[PDB]
């Protein structure tokens, strides 16, 4: 058997696979890590707010 | 290269290993019978990615800005709350150890897993055609070693906590009295409590076993029984389905410990 | 959003656009939010909590009926 | 020989299992999903994402089976 | 030789429990669709989506199962 | 020889098999039907074709296996 | 003639499954029914249509297997 | 000697899954015509009725394979 | 001698599925009879006599069954 | 060997499927008896006799199964 | 000899019904008795009592079946 | 030599079945459970505690099997 | 060779009875879980996790099942 | 499949990772998040106070 081949459909297969991810998995974490930044952010504001 | 399938996956499915006793590397034919002879690349990756688990969360607690969080802090801390959301809901006691044993076996076991989604033959082939060693599997958790030794400190820690928090005195009380409560049923129930808490850390490794080996055994057939231009159709299928599985496999493990050590001292 | 009347064989008591709402049916708790399917039930004695739309939060006590 | 067809037999035991299992409950868990989003249809997209969490668990023994399945049918 | 006798008879056990798994499998969800379209048909096509999209997963191991079993029986002869 | 009689035992295996999966799904989802029409009568129109939408599905894979047993039996012994 | 003797296991096991489904596959859509009468009593014909409708469709496979099932047990043999 | 063993265990699963059948299917069936007869008892004999019309059917095919049982141990020795 | 040794699993298998079959049709039946006495107790004894009335249909066929496999294992075995 | 081994797995048959039957039978028929009782606080003894009688009538064909494989356990072997 | 494996083979089948069965029984009548639970607090210990009346009785048989298991493979094999 | 190879059948099928019937029966009460919890969440402490107590019953006879299972993988072997 | 071929049946009937006994209790474990957020969106959070504790009670048996059967597909082999 | 010794070269790797992660990872960390909340919630305690 072409081992060499089999390598090929693997390579072949992970790029698809990294498409996938780097396509519908990953906006959703970057999405929630600056979610959480502005939830940070106006909390930190409006709490100084308070001060004066 | 001379490879029929059918050995093509066996040597896959081959362990690359060390003698204790002699010192030597273990072989495709031949291995060392008795015991003493470690799994040496598990170890390797294993080991290797509890280090980057520990220098990752370092060297943000150690820059750690109780301001507007960097884009890097924001998300260990974001994993820093979800670990300890989940063990104040479950635990109440006092015990500082609980949460980050939680959160030590979470992302260590999320990393462990998260290594089979990497092309199979990859490594497997500098491990051999660079370094020439004989064989390369990578996945650390994918073996029942390294999951019984998960499990079974997990029932050491048990077995202490269980201990400790109500003596021997109530201990041996939950194991004789219950279900039935009445001394000529002693003997029966010494049996059942105990099965029973033996499946709960057994059980609890060979779920994360399983799961993972079999899911790298797919991989190995796909790659082993299919011809190039037609292996995606049936890898990426499976890959994303993958994704769902490392994490539950890794959530589960957490939360079934905090569930175990809450109810085992409370 | 969606329209709540709260009515007494008196006089009426809640009129205003709502987001969700919670209550203790007599077969147990039961959360309402927007497009939920047309349901009956009887209601046990007890707090009911309304959120507005703009997510204000207010709690009206009931002595029963029927939601 | 006569170690073909036995082992082949020993396959076929592991896919209808797996098979009765996987299928048995997910229609289970489909069947409350539907009941759930004609109740809620707004919030469809809510359920539906719990619904994919805790299928992740349903087919957890039946891809297992399936896989050594296919290993006795292929692999010795 | 008897291989040919128990290469059916693996083939049937096979795609006849694949039968069981798909059909009641789909029976059990397609009662459910049912009885909420009884309630409010204004959801019908709605409904009817999901429907499809949870009956393809049903058929996951069932349709694999009934292909390893053509593969038996007309491949392997 | 022995080869026709265990090919009938496994095309009996396979239709019995197939007999029950579709007997039974086809039950469960009658039953919710005629559950339907009682709720809202004036809508049979409707619910009996969603019925027979689902019906199909069902049964796609028990006529497979009814098919490949009569290919057994009376192509193959 | 060993040939003689299998083919009564290969019937006895379809006519057994298919009594199996045939029968609980209407038993449970009866119960459907009768639960749909006892609400509706001035539309038990009508519901009964329905019934018989799809009752014809749940002994669809069954009625083959015993057609089988006696075909095997007095034709072939 | 085997010749007649085997016709005698094709009765015991024939006459077997027949009563199974028999046994649940109407055991679900007559819980039906319980519950609907609980919430109206004034409507008993009506219920009564279409029951027994139901259940002819089901214990249709069941009945049958007894026989074939009866037959397969006494005619067939 | 195997010619009668080995009958005595085929009075087994005949008689444990109607023991099966008897005791989850007839604990189907009766949940649904007890159900509709704790509605409405006083109707209890309306609602015993049908629940014996159809109980008789129930265990009809499995007596039968255990009837057989008794005369099997004491009279033919 | 073909002897006694026999024997003791037919016991073992009969004894299992008459554990399988009883338990799930009462189990069922115990839940609607709980269920009713939970309904009604003060009808505990009212239905509770009830139980007993179809519990008296379910329990008894398994108890046959029973009593045979006791037989066939130290009576025949 | 070999006589004695099929021993461990009947204590294992009548064993692992026996599990099945008791374990489903009380599965079911457990999840009633939570479901009675959860709506009247108060009268859990009533309940409780009430539950542990039937919870003895669905495993008598069980029981039964695991005691003449053990016999089997501890005393006989 | 069987008396060494059988045994792992035999203890396959006691830990099959001592897993099918501890997974469906805690299952079953865990369902109940969890709808009980969904209708009355500040009762949550209190129905876990009724279920950790009934589930350990449930949870009894399965554990014997699966033991034996392993005594007989291992210590008789 | 003569030995080394039974115990892949062996192993392949604890995998498949424990892939039915964890994927059905585990499905019936997560309608109920999917019933009650239903019924109460905001407890989902809540929910879910004492789904994560009742289901990792639910396959407990399966994986034991599951772990040892690839100890007797690899270890044994 | 085989039971090895690596059974406890693991153990001691868990062991170690545990407590380095116990006294010097997870107190640095929760110590700034129940900072940041603290201090967010003082302000409105001010505000509440600032009302009253």
């Amino acid at each position: 058997m072409n081992l060499n081949a089999t390598i090929l459909g693997q390579a072949i297969a992970f790029v698809l696979f990294v498409l996938f991810a780097m396509k519908y998995v990953w906006p959703p974490l970057m999405a929630a890590i600056e979610k959480r930044q502005k939830e940070i952010a106006d909390g930190l504001a409006s709490a100084e707010r308070a001060h004066k | 290269e001379n490879m029929t399938p059918q050995d093509y996956i066996g040597h896959h499915l081959n362990n690359l290993q060390l003698d204790l006793r002699t010192f030597s590397l273990v072989d495709p034919q031949n291995p060392p019978a008795t015991f003493w002879t470690i799994n040496i690349d598990s170890m390797f990756f294993s080991v290797v990615l509890g280090l980057l688990f520990l220098v990752l969360f370092r060297s943000v607690a150690k820059k750690a800005t109780s301001g507007v969080p960097g884009k890097f802090q924001t998300a260990i801390e974001l994993v820093i709350g979800f670990v300890n959301g989940s063990v104040k809901d479950m635990y109440h006691g006092k015990s500082k150890l609980i949460a980050p044993l939680a959160l030590t076996i979470f992302v260590w076991v999320f990393l462990m897993n998260l290594m089979d989604l990497l092309p199979i033959d990859l490594l497997p082939y500098i491990a051999e055609h660079v370094l020439g060693l004989p064989a390369l599997r990578v996945v650390p958790s994918a073996d029942v070693n390294v999951t019984l030794s998960m499990a079974l400190g997990v029932f050491i820690l048990i077995l202490f906590y269980s201990i400790k928090m109500k003596g021997i005195g109530g201990f041996t009380k939950e194991l004789t009295l219950q279900p039935f409560n009445h001394w000529a049923f002693i003997p029966v129930n010494l049996i059942l409590e105990g099965v029973s808490l033996l499946s709960k850390p057994v059980s609890l490794g060979l779920r994360l076993f399983g799961n993972m080996y079999a899911g790298e055994l797919i991989f190995i057939l796909i790659a082993g029984l299919l011809p190039w231009w037609s292996q995606w159709i049936l890898n990426v299928p499976w890959a994303i389905f993958h994704i769902l599985i490392i994490t539950l496999q890794a959530f589960i493990f957490m939360v079934l410990t905090i569930v175990y050590l809450s109810m085992a001292s409370e | 959003t969606y329209h709540l009347d709260v009515v007494s064989a008196e006089q009426q008591m809640f009129s205003g656009l709502v987001e969700k709402i919670q209550v203790t049916g007599s077969e147990g708790e039961l959360g309402i939010y927007p497009g939920h399917a047309p349901l009956l039930t009887a209601i046990k004695p007890g707090m009911i909590r309304i959120v507005k739309q703009h997510g204000h939060e207010e709690f009206i006590y009931l002595s029963g009926g029927i939601l | 020989n006569l170690n073909m067809d036995l082992l082949y037999m020993a396959a076929a035991v592991m896919m209808g299992l797996a098979a009765i299992g996987a299928a048995i409950g997910i229609g289970i868990l489909g069947g409350k999903f539907l009941e759930g989003a004609a109740r809620q249809p707004d919030l469809i997209p809510l359920l539906r994402t719990q619904f994919f969490i805790v299928m992740g668990l349903v087919d957890a023994i039946p891809m297992i089976a399936v896989g050594l399945g296919l290993y006795v049918m292929f692999a010795v």
